[PDB]
């Protein structure tokens, strides 16, 4: 049964905090101007090309199933009607997301270049592997545990392939592919945030013995997303040597999304201290 | 002292927790004045673009006279995936003011964020007298 | 399995024709001025006051149940992945719809006044038996009765509340607030015209058995939507007396509906002469 939403009653006021800044933060893809990278992205070898590109393709991977499938999956396990609304929002803009790589795609590569990007994504066991994870969560009938795995694809899975274009800034190259990166960016934030504070309420309505289990859950399923991602990072990052750099960045960003399920940071410092010149191009 | 404002999701003040140092907390609903100086601890609420960023409920106690004379300092807490937003509440308060930026944390903090505001906030108290 | 949406790819052009013209013409409630409405508000009689929170309250539903359900259930349904990536924008879009009408009760009505209409909403047979009809088919297992009753909702049942405030225009009333409406009813007809597109796609697919037993389906539950309409019309309408024009306009949106799926339109010329100054103001 259904009752139309009234705004003017909110159960719960982060509800319309979160729908006034995504809201507010609408853009599409023709809002960066990407034409300008031209010149940038001719300096850069074949193999530095089919990185970027089969970086690409993965974070449109997790867009779509995010948008197609993560979001949609939430609506049902929504505490506010307020809750779903604002899940509605994040699915299109995981769409935008996933089609500003093709605008990006369109603007810079040729077709068969496209075409030898998106077959990699089918045929890569690393990308299906962490696709098939979540969407097994996504698909199930375990509301919390749901909420688990989508956090973790927003703050930790993506940022594998955020590395690059952050990197590429650094050297000042593809400096207007990472505003239109950054603007993902800072959806993903908002994203991981919400699904993970919701997580959290949902957390206080169970006993002692399912906050554990979910515990558990949460590392097991970090640790082999974890696995997964650098067998991932290896085939793509070892060719240009970023492979270290790029772990220390998964190992930032795990503990990043360990805080948005309200878990404390698992990871040393000694360990996440990616290279400033990323950082410093993130903010 | 310490004045720690969080929301509903209370990331910045299960941080002030784990921090072990005894804090005040600026309520979600209502007005309150301290008496003893302070140190200030928000989290930035910004979108796109120094105008807001900061909770209207800090504005609300910081406009109050008696409560900005014994402001101190600044520690802003964030997310870096938030772009040139990183923490740029601690940035409007520190330039809209003459207190100085102290540090900047993301979420609840690591435990190294903990450490390096227990000493840092020690060092910077016995630099007042 | 997924696999990355790629946009330089499409299967249907539609698909990004319909994105284009729906993400193009993205609005927000507060961009509509509805407060200059407040003086014309307070001519309004008490019932004629009320009679406009019912048909908003009853269209929130519409926009609630479109949102949070119906759009979310037809992407399992989808013939390409970039139908997919429109029906995300949908959802999303018709949540904006739900805000906009409690954006308006926030300028025009009191607390006490906005909380009758959503009792009433609650209460009304009427209102409750449409929503409880196309609820059974969206959380049903037929993917091309869900699309029927998506395409009836968008073109006939919305039509039903779409008067009133064309109504107030054409008398110089609530302009404002009819700006807003119109920015509503640009959306749904791409809506219906893009889901009734995609219904039309999908019955090349199965037998002329199953094409028959959908045709009849579609005249069956245009009959079952259409009485339960003009008994909501008239518990509504009957105290200012528009109930006669009302049922034009339910006529004139049922052929719209019809055709949007493929039909030919039922109701004949002089049955749907709605009146002139109404259709006038949709312009
Ligand atoms: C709507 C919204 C906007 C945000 N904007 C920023 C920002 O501009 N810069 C930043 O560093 N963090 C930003 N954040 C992250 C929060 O500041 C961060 O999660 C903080 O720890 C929240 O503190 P609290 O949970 O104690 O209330 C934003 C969070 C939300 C929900
Ligand atoms: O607009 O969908
Ligand atoms: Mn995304
Ligand atoms: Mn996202
Ligand atoms: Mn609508
Ligand atoms: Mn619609
Ligand atoms: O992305």
């Amino acid at each position: 049964r259904v009752s139309a939403i009234n705004w003017n009653r909110l159960q719960d006021e982060k509800d319309a905090e979160v729908w006034d800044r995504l809201t507010g933060n609408f853009w599409l893809p023709e809002k960066v101007p990407v034409s300008n990278d031209i010149p940038s992205w001719g300096t850069l070898t074949a193999g530095e090309k089919q990185l970027t590109m089969r970086v690409f393709t993965g974070l449109t991977m997790l867009d779509t199933i995010q948008g197609t499938v993560g979001a949609v999956s939430l609506i049902p396990d929504a505490l506010t009607p307020h809750e779903e609304a604002v899940l509605t929002n994040i699915a299109f803009m995981e769409s935008v997301h996933a089609k500003s790589y093709s605008q990006i795609f369109s603007t810079l590569c040729s077709t068969a270049e496209i075409d030898d990007a998106f077959r990699w994504s089918e045929e890569n066991r690393n990308l299906q592997r962490k696709a098939e994870i979540v969407l097994q969560y996504y698909r199930g009938d375990e509301p919390l545990k749901r909420k688990v795995a989508s956090t973790l694809l927003e703050s930790f899975l993506f940022y594998s392939g955020f590395y690059l274009p952050m990197y590429w800034s650094s050297r000042a190259k593809l400096t207007n592919t990472a505003d239109m990166i950054r603007l993902i960016i800072r959806d993903e934030a908002v994203h991981g945030y919400y699904i993970g504070y919701k997580f959290q309420r949902g957390l206080a309505l169970v006993d002692d013995v399912t906050r554990a289990e979910l515990k558990d859950y949460t590392y097991e399923l970090l640790f082999e997303l974890y696995d997964n991602e650098v067998e991932y990072t290896q085939d793509l990052y070892d060719e240009v040597g970023l492979t270290e750099d790029v772990k220390k960045f998964l190992r930032y960003n795990a503990n990043k999304a360990l805080m948005n399920l309200g878990y404390e940071a698992l990871f040393p410092r000694d360990e996440t201290d990616v290279n400033p010149a990323i950082l410093s191009a993130l903010s | 002292s310490l004045v720690y404002f969080s929301s509903v999701s209370e990331n910045t003040h299960r941080f002030v927790q784990k921090l072990g140092i005894p804090a005040t907390r600026i309520p979600l609903h209502g007005r309150i004045e301290v008496d003893e100086p302070y140190v200030l601890i928000l989290p930035t609420y910004g979108g796109g673009r120094a105008g807001g960023y900061v909770p209207k409920q800090v504005i609300a106690f910081l406009n109050n006279d008696h409560n900005r004379a014994q402001l101190r300092g600044v520690i802003a807490a964030g997310n870096t995936n938030f772009g040139a937003e990183f923490c740029y509440a601690g940035d409007v308060v520190s330039r809209k003011c003459s207190v100085p930026y102290l540090y900047r944390f993301e979420l609840m903090g690591t435990e190294d964020d903990v450490a390096a505001v227990r000493t840092g906030l020690a060092e910077f108290w016995k630099e007042q007298t």
